[PDB]
């Protein structure tokens, strides 16, 4: 009697705070943007990138040195303006929102042609994460209030919190890809690109860093968001001056200095680059028994799948 | 093909309903209401079995070739099967 | 039921019904045209 009641009382008392729910990060990008290589490097692997992308799943483990806690970091990704919410809604659940972070990768090749891709994916994530905080019917939402106040008091750490330029309730880091093309851009094009790259970071309060092979900052900064996988914050100064490397600590990039909105984007868009069938009929085809059976199969299988009454 | 023929048959003023009973009283296709669909499939399943037994009892080397049962309300026809048969109901009037 | 190997029965059943219906259709001193 009292033996199990107390045992129950202890597992009830405990349960607030192997490791506690591990974090995971999702990679917004395009298809064949080089982002697969970036992810695989975050896993500290040398494997050739996979062509396809359909919520690819991979993870790894880290230790601390006093022990091996087996800190697992999960990785999810999607590329291109394909099945936006149908797939974005899959790896993201409200129960783990506080443990969820985004990183957005942009191919420098054609920022304009890539902009609707990342924008659509980003909107899908933004809308989704905003809802799941209470869509689950989380009555005891105190945690929801706490975690939101954390996110919107991490970047305006010291600077007076004048306004939340865009309430964005999930961590975000932004980075380009294949900067090898940037050195070959026209001076005028590099400048207008810099305006938007600088702006978008401070707009979301998302840090920036470069991407290369010898560049350890990529692994380091990614590691921080990935459960300190490659160290700690190690906040450095903004590199808006050199423009050769890339690095921005969110909070030091005040608009008045880095930009010096709608008009900014419109201007950069116009200057940088403005030029931004299934045949179900099967008419040139014929068959008699093959098409008759296919019609039969279609009906019978479709009705069977409905009858399964799956809750999924 | 078969679906088009069934529709054409159903369009005939004589036909009052068609049931495709597959797994021994379990239908998949019907042009009738659910209570009648289930009852009719069951009844004709039992009924045809009785006729087949009757024929074998008359002669131990012959099976059913066709079975028809008539009533004042409607008339029902079934055919022998290996795996499943089909049910047709018509108004003889 | 998914297999045409069984749908053959469905065809045959339709053929019987069609003929029976056709048979059922065979129902009934000066100018009356």
């Amino acid at each position: 009697e009292t033996l199990w009641e107390i045992a129950k009382a202890e597992v009830e008392k405990r349960g607030i705070n192997a490791e506690i729910a591990e974090k995971f990060v999702f990679f917004i990008g395009s298809k064949n943007g080089g982002k697969t290589t970036i992810i695989l490097r975050c896993l500290d692997r040398d494997e050739p990138p996979k062509p396809t992308l359909a919520l690819e799943y991979t993870y790894g483990r880290r230790a601390k040195g006093h022990n091996t806690p087996k800190d697992i970091a999960h990785f999810w990704e999607l590329g291109g303006g394909t099945s936006l919410l149908d797939l974005i809604s899959i790896p993201i659940t409200g129960d783990t929102l506080r443990t969820f972070s985004l990183v957005l990768v942009l191919d420098l090749s054609k920022p304009n042609d890539l902009w609707p891709t990342m924008e659509n994916l980003l909107q899908a994530t933004k809308s989704h994460v905003d809802k799941v905080i209470m869509k689950l019917g989380k009555t005891n939402a105190k945690a929801v209030s706490e975690m939101r106040q954390k996110i919107w008091n991490n970047m305006p750490k010291d600077h007076p919190d004048h306004e939340l330029i865009d309430p964005f309730p999930v961590p975000l880091v932004i980075i380009g890809s294949k900067y090898d093309v940037f050195q070959d851009f026209e001076s005028e094009k590099r400048k207008v690109i810099c305006k938007t790259l600088r702006f978008v970071a401070h707009y979301y309060g998302a840090s920036l860093m470069f991407t290369s092979k010898s560049e350890a900052l990529l692994l380091k900064i990614r590691g921080v968001i990935n459960q300190l996988a490659f160290g700690i914050d190690k906040s450095k100064s903004i590199c808006v001056d050199q423009n050769k490397p890339l690095f921005i600590t969110a909070g030091l990039d005040s608009f008045g200095q880095i930009g010096s909105p709608m008009e900014l984007w419109k201007k950069v868009y116009e200057k940088l680059f403005p030029p931004k069938i299934k045949d179900p009929a099967r008419d040139p085809q014929y068959a008699e028994n093959e098409v008759d059976e296919m019609r039969i199969q279609k009906d019978l299988e479709l009705e069977q799948y409905k009858r399964s009454s799956s809750k999924s | 093909e078969v679906e088009e023929t069934l529709k054409r048959l159903q369009s005939q003023k004589g036909v009052q309903g068609i049931i495709v009973v597959n797994t021994e009283g379990i239908p998949i296709k019907s042009t009738m209401d659910n209570p009648t669909t289930t009852q009719y499939a069951s009844l004709m399943h039992s009924f045809i079995l009785k006729a087949r037994s009757t024929v074998r009892d008359i002669d131990p080397q012959n099976d059913l070739t066709f079975l028809r049962i008539r009533s004042k309300k409607n008339e029902i026809m079934v055919a022998p099967d290996k795996d499943y048969f089909l049910i047709v109901i018509q108004n003889p009037t | 039921i998914d297999t045409p190997r069984l749908c053959s029965f469905l065809r045959a059943a339709c053929q019987v019904m069609a003929v029976l219906l056709e048979e059922d259709r065979l129902a009934a001193s000066d100018s009356s045209s």
